[PDB]
């Protein structure tokens, strides 16, 4: 399965999705800079509308514990 | 790891498969539970950075946590470099170079270099510095993964 | 493998059955998963080409992958021969012969020959050259076998 | 079972067939040159019409990752 | 088997029970599968004829195959005797006798005799001659037992 | 789960609750003095009315074997 095919379900906790992401990211062998680009970009983009909304409110500069606690009720 | 030989010197010996597998099995069974940290600590006795990356790289699963740890290891490493600046002028022929965050993380150093630092007199505890970063990052994980 | 004896010399010792079985069990359980590569790397510490063919030949199952690897090993070997031409004139009585891709793959060399190259001064790391080919071919497999 | 008796099903993925082929090829003890001849020949010949069609379009010179990715949707 | 001791001489040591049991278990699990041959080869490292009859005699089950092998071992042995005739005149006091097919099969030779031939200078590889017969006979079996 | 969210059920044995408490207390990293404060305070406070009543009768100075044997029939 390709990294672009990794997406969050409509009922799937973000948490279970983030695990899937760094597992597939774990099978990507690209430069770190590209993998940083993938992190800030693709993760949020394939996140579900309800959490996506939430993550837009965190702004930039956000870290994984704060994202992970931010989308917990969703 | 770097262990003491019968002759009375410190030499490197490889870590054992049923030690490796015991590390694997702990992670399989107790995931993020706190008992993992003393357990880690015992199995990391006399261990190198190189052996510590081996242990981290051989994990399967919990990739969100594995990424959070990585990023903690680099932060703690960035902080090592910040706090300890490089030293004045060129490196002496008679001496060996001071480590950076990435030598502590094992990345920029070779094994023989890791053995130089630890076996030399005074010795420098680059294992124990990485160990705190691992334990610190383990606290981060444990605290997050509490439900 | 070729290990250091108590006396302080490098001698060959055989690999252990529960090491063998641990190699088998990894493959059984985690198939093409990435953790297989650090795992391999640890269990290949101090290993010969001969021991590396033993490990590859003792696989059961995943024969499409095993063939892809073989063909990668031969490609990487063909490339060794290309990049490193044979040397000028006849082989010296005082010296031992340079390896080819097939000596690195273990095929054209004998064990005593594999011990000559590694134990001699300078030593040549024919394990580490095969190891990269294995790891490279492991990347090929991992990337393909991603779904 | 003989190597000539190895054939691809009408619904069987090529992949599962190629595995069967190098397993049976693994129990053949013939010279390498003959086994090369078997590889380029028998594999495609006993491949199913839908994939067979696909493989004819790859032309000669093709390698296993490209054959294996070529007949994936079939 | 005949192994090298710490002192730097070749001495006989007995084979281990979990080695024995690993031989048993392979046969139990993988029967006539090809992986049995590299597996055999590893576990037969430094082994005597005597140890090789022990391994063959300790099989249970697959008695049609065990008989086919026996009969292959005797054929290959008959062929050894044919190809290598006995030598001219009486045996020298200063020397030890040349082997026959049955000494290679371990049958007519004693252990101390098997150690004389292998440890002596030049050494003769009576293990490796039996090993090919076993591997050859293993091919016969594998080819037949293919379905 | 937070330490404040640890409470005793209406039918739950105290014992099973005290186990939960020092497990969650085991994931708190606070100074010992604060953790002593949590021990004497929060444990009794989130204990059920029937045992709570019992524990009030033990008075202060009480130790865990005596609390644990005190609320056993409840």
């Amino acid at each position: 399965t390709s990294i672009l095919d990794i997406r969050q379900g409509p009922k799937e906790p973000f948490r279970d999705y983030v695990d899937r992401f760094y597992k597939t990211l774990r099978a990507e062998q690209a430069s770190q800079e590209v993998k940083n680009w993938m992190t800030e970009t693709l993760l949020v983009q394939n996140a579900n509308p309800d959490c996506k909304t939430i993550l837009k409110a965190l702004g930039p500069g956000a870290t994984l514990e704060e994202m992970m606690t931010a989308c917990q009720g969703v | 790891p770097i262990v003491q030989n019968l002759q009375g010197q410190m030499v490197h010996q490889a870590i054992s498969p049923r030690t490796l597998n015991a590390w694997v099995k702990v992670v399989e069974e107790k995931a993020f539970s706190p008992e993992v940290i003393p357990m880690f600590s015992a199995l990391s006795e006399g261990a190198t950075p190189q052996d510590l990356n081996t242990m981290l790289n051989t994990v399967g699963g919990h990739q969100a946590a594995m990424q959070m740890l990585k990023e903690t290891i680099n932060e703690e490493a960035a902080e090592w470099d910040r706090l300890h600046p490089v030293h004045a002028g060129p490196i002496a022929p008679g001496q060996m170079r001071e480590p950076r965050g990435s030598d502590i993380a094992g990345t920029t150093s070779t094994l023989q270099e890791q053995i130089g630092w630890m076996t030399h007199n005074p010795p420098i505890p680059v294992g124990e510095i990485y160990k705190r970063w691992i334990i610190l990052g383990l606290n981060k994980i444990v605290r997050m993964y509490s439900p």
